[PDB]
RNA sequence: GCCAGAACGCGACGAUACUACCCGCACGUUGUAGACGUAUAAGAAUAGGCUCCGGCCUCGUAUCCUAGCAGGCGAUUCCUCCGCCGGCCUCGAAGUGGCCGUCGGUAAUUCGCGUAUUGCAAUUUAGACACGCGCGGGAUCAAAUCCUUUGCAGACGACUUAG
RNA sequence: GCAUCGGUUCUGGCGGGGGGAUAAAGGCCCAGGGAAUGUGGCUCCUCCGGGAGUGUUAUAGCCCUGGGUGUAAUACCCUCG
């Protein structure tokens, strides 16, 4: 079973610009610019209407057509991200031993780095380098919050996963020792 | 003046003998003709004459160059290779050498 | 078909075994071959399979003495291509040795072999054989993760010769301008009847 | 928010599209069976371009820019011939680059030796006046 | 192989007790009438108590398509043998002739189900007269309104004897 | 059948070819990686070994048992007479490795270096660099400054050729030893200028090395004629009642 | 990092007596896995490119060169193309090309003399790489081994030194 | 080496004949009956390309049955040169 024609459309708001060349997408708007390369997928791009982009695959199989929506949702996420940004929230959870962190400022480059001390009462100092373009803040709204913000969802989420994955308990029952840092809510910078 | 060349023959190559997979027969040889792909085009050279020219060491009768004469017998395969028959079988060291295709028996 | 004195093939974009079979046949026929840019060939399938295949090749060695008789594992892309071609030729005979003597292989474009026209064999291009969406790797990368040491020197050297060819292209574009304007200016002015005579003859 | 995309665009296979077979024949598509085979025919007064009615595989065809408008699907030979003459497909194809290049190609295989000698001498005659103009502009620079 | 439709008529040898026996007719797809008779005796041996030694052939004819230049949909009922047991199917095809449907069905079953010619029985072949009686989803898509599709990345033809082209080819024919 | 009790192998296979050095003087295989942010400096030296002796010193190792107590240690003494620079060499990178393309020498050469190029110096004519020396004072050394510009233009690493002053040691040998040390510095032009400015001048070891520095030693070990397996590899001896 | 270094893998430099070396042409005993127009330089993508910004792309079935005793002797004509040298720039992955100048040859058009007899076919003995020789010009006037000795070395050779 | 012949054999082209539903299709003409992936009209929405509904030839056309042009041509098999 080979499918003749499968098509979807993406609207574009009247605020930003997008240009595609040789399967390389450039999106630039009020909050910056992003680049992505999609040369590994055979897709045909076209301009359906004044503000609608269409893309399609011809004579594809079910497995090939399955990947068609993935680019659509990635491009939509980039469109949202370049006009509204992204924001993740994190909480610290300890029972007895407090954990203290220090998100020091730029280290002579755009990258931020986070220092974590006193995890389950350990004297190890553990060092993490954030992806470029992501801003880390200690919240002042109320206590025990870590604020992550940025332009790209992939970098914001991966950096959050780095923070989550670096605080691990070893040789203990993790159903009893619930210590660690976890993400609790994801959203946009505006509203 | 008159810097052009002097050629009135077609160049060809000596490929191999006639053989199965483990037995060879030096009686007939195989020649690759320049520019021929199918047997319809290869039909033009049936009955023509081929020559093999080589250099010797001694002076015998006004020359140091010998020739072996032969003629094309029938086509071979679908790739335009042709079979040939010589007065003497080729020296078996010329697998890859070149031969001259004349145009004497015309039409 | 045609017989040239020597032919130079640019290796970028050709499958290893399909190029090696054509080359081994031309060599046994009597042609002379020079292959250039051996670091840009391709192998079908995802990279990990090629790496596992090479590791299985690397595990072979003579037991009683590794300095003699054992399979010597060359680490260069050109030597990998040379092994592929050598496996398709009866290299243990005088005829095979003579056939192999007509072949030269290099990485990059050596100074002897630039300033020349680079040929293409259309029976081995990847873009005309493989399915879009399939996976392939690069011989240069495979040699990188097996011990090739001169990847960065050739990579840095190649942009210099590409800048020189850019300047030569600029000169060629300028040179075309006089010939193009000359044909238009000359043809109209002079010839009264050579024009339609050539047109009627197809020129 | 003007958006500019420079992506490929092929030629569509609809009804009325005329193909070009290997042996210099033109045929108009009247029905699609599969993604590999179509039903097509071309009624032409010229015996070189005419083709019978039947099925042609899509791997043996080339897509020309000419399209017959409003051709009913599954029409008979009479109706296709009527639309062929009304649209003037045969006259339209004559000025295309493919037809002129093919004709200029075919004229070359039929040349007598005396004509080869004459075309060589005329080519030299034009080249002589060509090099004078090339030298004149090159000197001016 | 290359098939064509026949009709074959058989009969039991007349005897003094039962003169003028009955006549049986079937439609058989076969490359030629020599194997058409063999298939007639093979199918008849499974339905009536008649053999070739005790039977005879009255007539064999060839059936040709009435409109071999019209596109139509077909449906096939068949029996086959698996590696354990027997099963029934129902397939559909879209083309211009009846015979090619049997050729395509033989190639399709031989590819998708590894079924040889020895173990295929044809029950009935019918042309679908309407368009709303098409069941399978791989034929409904071929009758959609304003069908059209491009042909991306189709390799051009280059002579297999002309090696060493002088420039990079293109796939935009 | 399997081995009864397990044990590691005797000796090491890393230093497997256990043969005499091809050349008498020890050979250095690698040099420290170049960094263009330090000033130009040499990175090697060469001398002769005098002997060994014993020292006594106090230890500064917090947390140890012998902290702030006297210790006795053994040391070795290396004679290091001053060196003389003779020339410089430049190398280039090729897809087959490194290779040298030019070399330049000083005007005047000592008899120590000239002794090295001959096998029977006593009955020779000592015409080593006679024709080479005359290119100086001819067009003001245009050929030399051309080759120096070539090194400034095409080279990536530069080494310097230096030799020892064997006349200042009690050794009977009279032929000196020469080798090259690469200059690691800011830029190739600075490297070549610094190397050229040191022609036929002495350099002391204190300019190269300094106190309490961690260094490397390369040499050729003491030789033994021909030994059995027991002393060569260290295998167990067979019982006393073994025949043959 | 470290160990050995292909005894048929490679580079730089020093000194080279015996025409050992270099330059010019003069023939040719002699060798070759096999000339006979041995003519063609962008890079990059293949679900896109090229450009003279007007357009162009399935196709190298292309472009350049291609006449005259194996290519003579003169004339009317024409300022094109080819070759040897000399001088300046440039080229390092295994170092190449460009410009200028002198000199020699030259159907783009049209003519005048000579070709025979090799006898109705018999390779069309013609190219470039080395190498051996003969001349006439330039430069140059060396080492190694045996031997005695040393012990940082050693079965004997070999190795580190001195004469 | 060439011309004219004999035996064996490979490989091209041309002129005819017979058979089947006296091929089946197909072109033109006559007579009858239908439908939709519904032509032209009409209605509504969308101006943003167009879409939705009604309805059997009109400013496109398609399917089924019978007859003439027919002893039509062509494909396949056989056959005389
Ligand atoms: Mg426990
Ligand atoms: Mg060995
Ligand atoms: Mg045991
Ligand atoms: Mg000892
Ligand atoms: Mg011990
Ligand atoms: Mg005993
Ligand atoms: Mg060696
Ligand atoms: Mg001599
Ligand atoms: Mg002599
Ligand atoms: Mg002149
Ligand atoms: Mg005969
Ligand atoms: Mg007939
Ligand atoms: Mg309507
Ligand atoms: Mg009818
Ligand atoms: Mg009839
Ligand atoms: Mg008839």
């Amino acid at each position: 079973m080979r499918y003749i024609h499968s098509e979807e459309t993406i609207p574009v708001p009247e605020n930003l610009k997008v240009s595609i060349k040789s399967r390389l997408v450039t999106v630039e708007g009020p909050r910056g610019k992003l680049q992505k390369d999609l040369s590994h997928i055979a897709v045909n791009f076209s301009v359906v209407k004044k503000g609608v982009i269409g893309l399609e695959i011809h004579h594809g199989s079910r497995k090939d057509v399955a990947a068609l929506r993935t680019v659509r949702t990635i491009i939509n996420n980039m469109i949202i991200g370049v006009t509204k940004g992204f924001k993740y929230k994190m909480r610290y959870v300890y029972a007895h031993f407090p954990i203290n962190v220090n998100v020091e400022k730029n280290a002579e480059t755009g990258c931020y780095e986070v220092e974590i001390r006193n995890f389950i009462g350990e004297k190890i100092v553990r060092k993490v380098v954030m992806a470029p373009g992501v801003e880390v803040e200690i919240s002042k709204a109320q206590k025990d919050e870590l604020i992550l913000s940025g332009n790209s969802l992939e970098a914001v989420s991966q950096s959050a996963a780095d923070i989550q994955q670096i605080c691990k308990v070893r040789n203990k029952d993790i159903r009893k020792f619930l210590d660690g840092i976890y993400v609790s809510e994801k959203g946009n910078i505006v509203e | 003046p008159s810097e052009a060349g002097h050629r009135l023959y077609v160049k060809g190559r000596h490929l191999s003998y006639q053989r199965g997979r483990r037995n060879t027969h030096p009686k007939t040889s195989l020649i690759k003709i320049e520019g021929v792909d199918d047997t319809a085009a290869a039909n033009f050279y049936l009955g023509k004459r081929v020559a093999y020219v080589y250099r010797a060491q001694k002076e015998v009768r006004g020359t140091k160059i010998r020739v072996i004469w032969g003629k094309i017998t029938r086509p071979h395969g679908n790739s335009g290779v042709v079979r040939a028959k010589f007065t003497h079988p080729l020296p078996a060291r010329s697998f890859g050498a070149s031969v001259r295709i004349m145009l004497y028996p015309s039409s | 078909s045609s017989f040239e004195s020597v032919v130079v093939i640019d290796g970028k974009g050709h499958l290893l075994g399909r190029l090696a079979s054509i080359v081994a046949k031309q060599l046994l026929s009597g042609q002379k071959i020079v292959v250039v840019r051996c670091e840009a060939l391709n192998i079908s399938g995802e990279f990990f399979r090629a790496k596992l295949k090479y590791h299985a090749y690397l595990r072979k060695m003579t037991r009683y003495n590794p300095t003699r008789g054992g399979p010597f594992h060359f680490r260069a892309p050109s030597r990998i291509f040379y092994k592929a071609v050598r496996g398709m030729i009866p290299h243990k005979t005088a005829r095979g040795a003579a056939a192999l003597e007509r072949l030269k292989v290099f990485e990059g474009v050596p100074p002897p072999y630039d300033k020349k026209k680079k040929m293409v064999v259309p029976q081995a291009l990847r873009v005309l054989r493989l399915q879009p969406g399939r996976k392939y790797c690069t011989v240069g990368r495979l040699s990188h993760e097996v011990g090739w040491k001169y990847q960065d020197v050739v990579a840095r050297l190649e942009e210099r010769r590409k800048a020189k060819g850019a300047a030569y292209y600029e000169r060629k574009k300028l040179a075309a301008r006089q010939l193009s304007e000359a044909k238009k200016a000359a043809a109209a002015k002079v010839d009264p009847k050579v024009s339609e005579a050539l047109a009627a003859y197809g020129y | 928010a003007e958006i500019n995309v420079e992506a490929t665009s092929w030629r569509r296979v609809e009804v009325g599209r005329v193909l070009k077979l290997e042996n210099g024949s033109l045929a108009a598509i009247v029905e699609i069976i599969d993604h590999k085979r179509v039903l097509a025919d071309g009624p032409s007064s010229d015996p070189k371009l005419a083709t019978p009615r039947g099925i042609v595989p899509l791997s043996r065809a080339l897509l020309t820019p000419i399209v017959i408008p409003k051709l009913p699907r599954g029409a008979r030979t009479g109706a296709v011939k009527k639309a062929w003459e009304a649209y003037g497909v045969d006259a339209k194809w004559k000025e295309t680059n493919w037809a002129k290049k093919q004709l200029q190609q075919e004229r070359r295989q039929s040349l007598t030796d005396f004509d080869r000698f004459k075309v060589m001498r005329l080519k030299k005659q034009r080249r002589f006046e060509e090099r004078k103009a090339l030298a004149k502009i090159k000197a001016a620079a | 192989g290359r098939l064509q439709e026949y009709q074959v008529i058989g009969r039991h040898l007349p005897t003094e007790a039962n003169p003028n026996p009955a006549l049986y007719r079937m439609r058989i797809f076969a490359p030629n009438e020599v194997v058409a008779k063999s298939r007639f005796w093979y199918f008849l041996r499974g339905l009536k108590k008649v053999k070739k030694a005790t039977g005879e052939i009255v007539s064999v004819n060839v059936i040709s398509e009435k409109h071999p230049l019209k596109v139509k949909n077909f449906g096939i009922w068949l029996r086959y043998d698996s590696r354990s047991g027997t099963h029934n199917m129902y397939k559909e095809y879209r083309e211009t002739s009846r015979v090619a449907a049997v050729e395509a069905m033989y190639a399709d079953m031989a590819a998708r189900h590894r079924a040889r010619f020895r173990s295929i029985h044809i029950l009935k072949v019918v042309e679908l007269e309407k368009t709303e009686d098409v069941k399978r989803p791989y034929i409904k898509q071929l009758v959609a309104k304003n069908l059209s599709f491009p042909l991306p990345h189709r390799v051009p033809k280059i002579s297999t004897k002309k090696i060493f082209s002088a420039k990079r080819p293109s796939t935009f024919s | 059948s399997h081995r009864k009790y397990e044990a590691p192998r005797h000796g090491s296979l890393a230093f497997l070819p256990r043969k005499r050095a091809a050349r008498h003087r020890g050979r250095v295989k690698s040099f420290p990686k170049d960094d263009p942010k330090k000033p130009v400096h040499l990175t090697a030296a060469m001398g002769y070994k005098a002997g060994m002796t014993t020292i006594v010193r106090d230890l500064d190792r917090p947390g140890a048992k012998a902290h702030k107590k006297e210790v006795v240690e053994a040391v070795t003494i290396i004679d290091c007479p001053p060196m003389v620079v003779v020339g410089l060499v430049g190398y280039i990178e090729t897809p087959r490795g490194l290779r040298s393309l030019t070399t330049v020498w000083a005007e005047h050469l000592s008899d120590e270096v000239k002794r090295r190029f001959y096998k029977n110096w006593y009955k020779s004519k000592k015409k080593a660099f006679t024709k080479y020396a005359k290119k100086y004072a001819e067009n003001n050394g245009a050929s030399i400054t051309r080759e120096l510009e070539r090194i400034k233009k095409y080279c990536t690493v530069v080494r310097v050729l230096a030799h020892t002053q064997i006349r200042k040691t009690p050794l009977k040998q009279k032929k000196a030893h020469l080798m090259e040390i690469q200059i690691n510095g800011g830029s190739v032009a600075d490297k070549v200028e610094f190397g050229r400015s040191l022609f036929e001048k002495p350099v002391t070891i204190d300019t190269i090395f300094e106190k309490d520095e961690m260094i490397d030693v390369i040499a050729v070990t003491k030789g033994h004629g021909f030994v059995g397996v027991t002393a060569r590899w260290g295998t167990k001896k067979l019982p006393r009642k073994t025949h043959k």
